[PDB]
């Protein structure tokens, strides 16, 4: 049935958004802040004006969409009146943002019809003879603030001036995720911005999340014989408002509001059907994404849980005991032993087997690889590279002592023990202190 | 021959290492560096932006507006003016060497001030009242290295290119040794000062020591955020080398700022264009349509920016903002795309100033999820309770239990609590965690709401409120469901 | 740490390599593409001065880095503890994954002064 | 155009990677995450998923061996090229070095100057990185991954090579702290007792019943 | 600040009746938002309260009494200067939205 | 003699005249109005209280303040800011960002006073309704 695979793979890239420009989908939601967009974008490449504006909105909320929507819809009609010069706040540093800006220079000056050659200080003092019809330069820049450090903000300063001062038209699209990003800047900086920040527009009630995803999953072409009952079986899908894919809908805005989490469900139940009878039953009865949310939570403390053998239960009720009896929280290998051994005599005397420290080292590893215990006041993985370089030159005073002595921590209490461990565990009147 | 590591990205500078005190023979070896045709400074990529325009772009009535209150296009800076030039005019004139340190907040007109008088003393000197000078521009903040002045100033002076040991060696060498009559009046102005402060200051005390110099001839504008920059940041020898007569840029008062901007918008305020009624492209002198802004929106838009700042910047762009405003509506009304009296009002204005007013965290806090409302009202509550501004994270879980558990009467919450614990489904287990918590987490993380501790142990690890508790409770306070429980 | 360890280990090898018979990164790739670069194959010994005194998770990680050159065909690997205490301090400060791992093929030489008169 | 091998308690997982992994890359995502705990069969699905569909571009790459993320980023520059060289053999190229790449814009105009000599080809194909063991890596810090989400942004929209990475993850709690880029993850739940039962049986009788 | 607008309105015209207790209400809101919106110098703060107080009688005036007078005479600045504060008071706080949502009935 | 040629020998004028040229808190108040008097009040008494405090844990303080008077109406975050950047421009308040010292360490913006709390009360006492917020 290759008309199925048409309208599977035209689902596909509907929900991918990787349609062509003239073909690609706008939320009802995002269309006026869009149009606050193609306003800016319009008034710097086509009537060069310089501008600088701030997007300010979560992550996955259609800012870098919304971008490269516009650049390719004025691509294709205003081709030789810009370039595009992209720079993002974890891949740049403020020393080789100018290497990129620069780099990225020759790559898109050449390609209409040396500034990168030399030392840093010759490339910089090159890109401010060229910056500071005519050509405008729109500069999209993300994770904006990186770059407005508490230090000092030079990149930014200089950029800005760009914007007041050039005779050549810069446009500068920031991206953030910070809500207060006009409180990052520096004084002068400050100055220098146009106090432009464009805040994106979020999920304010359930029919703009069942109008984006009527959106998404209809088919506004003719490219497969099936396109039409496709759509009538969405439409009564969607307009039942006691159906499966409404339910859905409905969990996804009362936990997430967010349309990327429901696509990355979507598509694999669009992509493992077969025929469409097949895709038709799927999205009647939703029942892929209910095997979809069990498989998201199948690695957390509850699946995890549920993987244990009897003595590693055993072990992990017997920390938690000690834990919960400690005022720190704190426990090792000895008092946990201790506890288990008590626990088990106290079993056979009401046979289990007691297992020697020698054995139970074993169970103990595997418990804190499984990420049940935590060592005691322990930072864990580091926010950056170089706080993790001085980690890694420092002996930390828990990985000289022996084993049997190092401190630890529940990642789960006893409390939380109780409750999902079933009641006909043999261990389950342990969980209780 | 085998490396521990290599460099393969290494990119030198051809910048030779002599300094000038080892390239004549003795003092009274060296030439006149005034007639020498390399020295006092006795544009190649301008090309590479030029394009072929094919449409014919509409300019309509307020371009014309926004294109006049641009910065980059002084009727308030005469004492500041005339203290300034007097002090390089003497300086000037006498063949002395001196500093002249200005200071003051973003915006209110020193570099302009600065530059008004290098060219007023550059025509002065055109028409031979005082001897002709070298104009040297430095900003700190347009600096790669600090140490990038030395290689800058000196390479404005001798036109040579060297390292910045070298570089600074040879403007020592210059400033102290060479003779005033065999040299020439060199006007340098520091912008940014403070981004020219380095830990050890040397930089810094070697500019201001130079001024210090009989034979310098030295003359260096010191332009700076504050008067008590040097009093705070600087050693004692630089804040005496700087001198106690400083310069003060103050805040722009409502009528400098209105006179700024009438100074702009003179003469195409209250004006006539030609206008194409089919198109909208203005023309200054079909319909004839006569342009205005009114002084009132003007008046108190200078007045809100000089409470605020002075910042002659802010008052151009709030203007320019209106005029954007207003812009945008004409152009919604008319139907005008991109290729009788049109007025901006003072709602415009009003408009321009409450954009950057709005507060969008209650309006962000209002439109989460019910997940996110249930964190954070969670927070508030152990907020409440303990009051200790950081709550572990354990106990926001057991406290979004507890609340779940004590409202099951609750008819949401009834509807909702297989959602928040189970994902609406049989087959998935009891969840230890709500649906959706590390991501109302991290959301609530990226908008900088919250402030998470590095710890690697979920449960007692803190978080802590980075914004004001009444937004928050305000923004609690809008929801239908929190405000009954 | 374990990244100097194999750095060390890594110039050590390439430097021993190019004085028998361009530069690589000083990292366990140079392993994967030794018969590639050098037409040979490798046999590795480690010989670790003093173990007693070093840290032992920096130890043991290293031990489990070294067991990834597993899967490559031409690669033999030795280690050699040089233990002054006794073998039942080493084997609590190892996890029982690595002892298991270092029991495929081990031998005991008790070699000392007073061994023996 | 995919064929679905048979994993004998991964057949979620292995729809799953018939689901996202293709040679279209108009409908593939350009990261992709396998989540799961030591020994749980991510490596085994991911080669039976790549043995059974050989026209699947795919570049194997080990950060556990590689230790920092300078040699990480080396060895990406290294084996991209290697891969196709190996690939297409009739299309010209400059070798650089992938000791260039000291920093990740270094590595993004490396891999721009690679993939700009393949634009003489017909039709778009993907190729596929596989980071098998990213938390493994023994220099690992929170901002390291962030530059890997973000780096298809930094290359071509044009190209006819398009980078797609899949990454495998061993712990909770370092996949959770990405849970808003929301990147398809695949999870890899600990087998239980008879399934780990089978697979034992399954993978090691043969070798028991030919000992010597 | 209540004793102030009960001053500044009875210089202005010439308490818990409708029409006094509105107009004082209406003063106090138009003062309360004119601290923040319209930044005045040091002379013209002392007449303020009157110029808020003003105005709130002119709306009285277009709708709900046409027969209330009211004389600018007790605002101490020079006329002109008092008038040409009023006028950007009046154009400034007339679009307000405390006065977009307030009951002038 | 740069005073003298600019209004234009030299006496003790000249010489107080770049004195008090080139070189206060009561003339900064005296320029305010209620609003912005009810501000610098209440950020002086939320500074007693923790004295490492945020411009949000200072907006905290004046909330409560003002809802146990009703003393003008409450006003927004942001509006609180503006007022705070007026007093900024005035002098009173000098504005930083410095790291935070508790469990989780980043950079906040917070508020310090430095000028003379002698005459700070005698200006303030002399308004009825601001003297319950000192
Ligand atoms: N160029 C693009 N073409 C098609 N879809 C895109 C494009 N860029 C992003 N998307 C899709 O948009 C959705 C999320 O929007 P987007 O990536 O623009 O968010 P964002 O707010 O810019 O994110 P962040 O803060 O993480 O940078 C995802 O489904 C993603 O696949
Ligand atoms: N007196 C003035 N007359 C006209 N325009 C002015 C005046 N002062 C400032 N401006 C305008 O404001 C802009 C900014 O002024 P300027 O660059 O001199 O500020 P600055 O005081 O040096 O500030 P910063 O500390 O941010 O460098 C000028 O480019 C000009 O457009
Ligand atoms: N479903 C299975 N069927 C058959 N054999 C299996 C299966 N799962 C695992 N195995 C066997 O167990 C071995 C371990 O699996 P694998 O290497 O894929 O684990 P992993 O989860 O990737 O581990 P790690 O995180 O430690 O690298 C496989 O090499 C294979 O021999
Ligand atoms: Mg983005
Ligand atoms: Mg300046
Ligand atoms: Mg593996």
């Amino acid at each position: 049935d290759p008309g199925f695979g048409s309208l599977q793979r035209r689902l596909l890239q509907q929900l991918y958004g990787t349609l062509p420009t003239d073909e690609k989908i706008i939320f009802t939601y995002l269309q006026d802040c869009q149009q606050e967009i193609d306003r800016i974008i319009k008034q710097s490449i086509i009537q060069k004006e310089s501008h600088s504006v701030i997007l300010v909105g979560p992550r996955q909320s259609y800012k870098t969409y919304l971008l490269d929507y516009e650049l390719s819809l004025l691509q294709q009609s205003y081709k030789e009146q810009f370039i595009t010069i992209r720079l993002n706040g974890f891949i740049h540093s403020e020393q080789t943002a100018i290497n990129g800006i620069a780099t990225q220079l020759e790559q898109q000056l050449q390609k209409i019809h040396t500034i990168s050659s030399g030392s840093l200080t010759e490339v910089f003092e090159k890109i401010l003879l060229l910056l500071d019809t005519k050509i405008t330069v729109v500069f999209i820049f993300d994770e904006i603030d990186t770059f407005a450090g508490p230090v000092r903000q030079t990149l930014l300063y200089n950029l800005f001036d760009m914007v007041e001062h050039s005779r050549v038209p810069v446009c500068i699209f920031g991206c953030t995720t910070k809500l207060n990003i006009l409180e990052y800047l520096e004084k002068r900086v400050k100055s220098r911005f146009s106090q432009r920040v464009i805040y994106m527009p979020q999920i304010q009630n359930l029919d703009d999340m069942v109008d984006a995803v009527r959106n998404l999953l209809t088919v506004r072409s003719e490219i497969s014989p099936w396109v039409s009952q496709w759509n009538e079986t969405l439409e009564k899908e969607l307009s039942d408002p006691r159906s499966n894919l409404n339910r859905h809908i409905r969990m996804n805005f009362e936990t997430f509001r967010s349309l990327p989490t429901l696509k990355n469900s979507i598509i694999p139940l669009v992509a493992t059907s077969k025929n469409f009878g097949s895709l038709c039953t799927a999205i009647k009865s939703c029942s892929f994404l209910d095997i979809y949310n069990k498989n998201q939570l199948s690695n957390n403390l509850t699946g995890r849980l549920q993987s244990l053998s009897d003595l590693e239960l055993a072990i992990l009720i017997s920390a938690a005991r000690v834990a919960l009896r400690a005022k720190d929280g704190s426990f090792n290998f000895n008092l946990a032993y201790a506890e288990y051994e008590k626990m088990i005599k106290a079993i056979n005397s009401r046979t289990i087997k007691l297992w020697l420290k020698k054995d139970v080292k074993n169970v103990w590893e595997n418990l804190v690889q499984l990420d049940f215990f935590t060592e005691k006041s322990a930072v864990g993985l580091r926010d950056n590279a170089t706080a993790a370089f001085y980690a890694s030159n420092y002996q930390f005073q828990g990985t000289m002592i022996p084993f049997d002595l190092r401190s630890y921590q529940m990642q789960i209490i006893l409390q939380e023990l109780r409750r999902i461990i079933p009641k006909s565990n043999m261990y389950y009147s342990w969980t209780q202190l | 021959v085998i490396r521990k590591f290599t460099k393969k990205n290494v990119a030198r500078a051809k910048k030779k290492y002599t300094p000038f005190s080892k390239r004549f023979k003795s003092i009274a070896a060296i030439p006149d560096l005034t007639s020498l045709p390399e020295f006092y400074g006795n544009s190649r990529f301008e090309n590479k932006l030029k394009t072929t325009q094919k449409h014919q772009i509409v300019e309509t009535i307020f371009s014309k507006v926004k294109k006049q209150l641009n910065s980059s296009y002084l009727p308030a800076r005469e004492n500041e003016f005339a203290s300034i030039y007097l002090s390089a005019y003497s300086a000037i004139e006498s063949d002395s060497a001196t500093t002249i340190y200005v200071a003051g907040t973003p915006g209110v007109g020193k570099t302009l001030t600065v530059r008004e008088v290098v060219k007023e003393l550059l025509s002065s000197s055109a028409q031979r009242e005082i001897p002709d000078f070298l104009y040297v521009e430095i900003n700190g903040l347009k600096m790669v290295k600090p140490t990038d002045c030395y290689e800058t100033l000196w390479n404005k002076v001798s036109g040579e290119r060297l390292t910045w040991a070298a570089s600074m060696e040879s403007l020592e060498f210059y400033f102290k040794r060479v003779p005033k009559n065999k040299k020439k009046t060199i006007v340098v102005l520091l912008d940014e000062l403070d981004a020219m402060v380095t830990k050890s200051q040397d930089i810094m005390y070697n500019f201001f020591n130079w001024t210090t110099y009989e034979n310098a001839k030295l003359i260096v504008i010191a332009v700076a955020n504050t008067m008590d920059l040097p009093e705070r940041q600087l050693g004692n020898k630089i804040t005496s080398r700087i001198g106690f007569t400083r310069i003060m840029f103050t805040g722009y008062t409502h009528e400098e700022l209105k006179n700024i901007i009438d100074l702009r918008l003179k003469g195409l305020n209250d004006s006539f264009f030609y206008v194409d009624t089919k198109t909208g492209n203005a023309i200054l002198i079909v319909r004839k349509v006569r342009l205005r802004m009114s002084a009132d929106a003007i008046e108190i838009a200078s007045r809100k920016v000089a409470s605020v700042s002075g910042d002659a910047r802010r008052a151009l762009k709030v203007c320019k903002r209106a005029a954007e405003i207003a812009e945008k509506h004409y152009m919604a009304k008319h139907g005008y795309g991109y290729d009788g009296v049109q007025t901006v009002h003072i709602t415009h204005v009003m408009k321009a100033l409450n954009e950057t007013l709005n507060s969008h965290v209650i309006t962000f806090m209002t439109r989460l999820s019910f997940t996110a409302k249930l964190f954070i009202y969670a927070l508030l509550n152990l907020m409440k309770k303990n009051g200790s501004q950081e709550q572990e994270l354990g106990d926001i879980v057991d406290e979004i239990k507890l609340l779940i558990e004590v409202n099951g009467s609750n008819k949401f919450v009834m509807e909702i609590a297989k959602t928040l614990f189970q994902q609406g489904s049989d087959n998935i287990s009891e969840q230890l965690r709500i649906i959706s918590w590390d991501f109302v987490l991290n959301q609530l993380l990226d908008a900088g709401i919250l402030f998470k501790q590095t710890m690697k142990n979920d449960r007692i690890c803190c978080v802590k409120l980075n914004i004001s508790v009444e937004e928050a409770k305000r923004a609690m306070n809008e929801d239908e469901t929190l405000r009954n429980l | 740490n374990v990244r100097m360890m194999l750095r060390r280990s890594m110039y050590k090898l390439y430097s021993a390599a190019d004085a028998e018979e361009n530069d690589v990164s000083y990292d366990l790739s140079l392993v994967e593409n030794f018969k590639r670069l050098f037409g040979k194959d490798l046999a590795m010994v480690f010989n670790f001065k003093d173990v007693d005194s070093i840290n032992f998770n920096t130890l043991d990680n290293f031990i489990i880095l070294l067991k990834s050159a597993f899967k490559y065909d031409h690669v033999k690997i030795s280690l050699i503890f040089n233990i002054n205490t006794n073998l039942s301090n080493i084997e609590k400060n190892l996890r029982q994954s690595t002892i298991r791992l270092l029991k495929r093929n081990y031998h005991k030489l008790d070699v000392s002064s007073n061994k023996g008169f | 155009n995919v064929t679905t091998p048979e994993v004998a308690f991964r057949e979620y997982q292995t729809n799953c990677l018939a689901s996202y992994i293709s040679a279209d890359p108009d409908i593939t995502p350009s990261n992709l995450i396998l989540q799961g705990y030591s020994g749980t069969g991510k490596t085994y699905t991911l080669k039976k998923y790549f043995n059974a569909n050989p026209n699947l571009h795919a570049v194997w790459l080990e950060p556990v061996e590689l230790v920092s993320w300078k040699p990480l980023l080396q060895a990406i520059a290294r084996t991209v090229q290697y891969k196709l060289k190996t690939l297409y053999p009739n299309i010209p190229t400059t070798d650089y070095d992938p000791l260039q790449v000291e920093e990740p814009f270094l590595l993004v105009k490396t891999l721009h100057n690679i993939f700009v000599q393949y634009e003489s080809l017909q039709e778009k194909t993907c190729l596929f990185l596989i980071l098998d063991g990213f938390d493994s890596l023994q220099d690992l810090d929170a901002a390291l991954f962030n530059k890997y989400i973000k780096l298809n942004e930094l290359l071509p929209k044009d190209s006819k090579i398009n980078i797609k990475f899949i990454y495998t993850m061993l712990e909770t709690s370092f996949l959770q702290r990405y849970s808003t880029h929301c990147i398809p993850t695949v999870m890899f739940p600990r087998y239980n007792v008879d399934e780990v039962s089978t697979i034992l049986v399954m993978s090691r009788c043969g070798e028991l019943m030919e000992d010597s | 600040s209540m004793q102030q607008v009960q001053h500044c309105v009875a210089e202005v015209l010439r308490w818990s009746s409708g029409y006094l207790k509105k107009l004082t209400n209406a003063t106090s809101i138009l003062y309360n938002t004119s601290l923040n919106k319209v930044m005045l110098k040091q002379d013209e703060e002392v007449a303020r309260c009157h110029i808020c107080a003003y105005i709130a009688s002119q709306k009285m005036n277009e709708k709900h009494m046409p027969d209330l007078c009211y004389y600018i005479d007790s605002i101490p600045l020079e006329p002109k200067k008092a008038k040409h504060l009023m006028n950007l008071f009046r154009q400034s706080l007339s679009n307000s939205s405390p006065m977009k949502q307030f009951a002038w009935t | 003699i740069e005073i003298y040629e600019l209004e234009k020998k030299i006496g003790l004028n000249y010489i107080a005249k770049v004195f008090s040229k080139f070189v206060s808190t009561r003339t900064r108040i005296a320029k305010l109005n209620i609003q912005q008097k009810l501000i610098l009040c209440t950020i002086i008494q939320s500074l007693k209280l923790n004295s490492d405090a945020t411009i949000d844990e200072s907006f905290d303080h004046y909330i409560k303040a003002i809802t146990k008077t009703d003393t003008l109406a409450p006003l927004q975050r942001n509006e609180f800011l503006e007022i705070c950047t007026i007093l900024e421009t005035c002098g009173l308040v000098s504005i930083k960002k410095t790291k935070c010292k508790g469990k989780t360490k980043r950079f906040v913006d917070k508020i310090d006073v430095d000028l003379d709390m002698r005459e700070f009360y005698d200006e303030m006492t002399k308004i009825s309704i601001l003297k319950p917020f000192l």
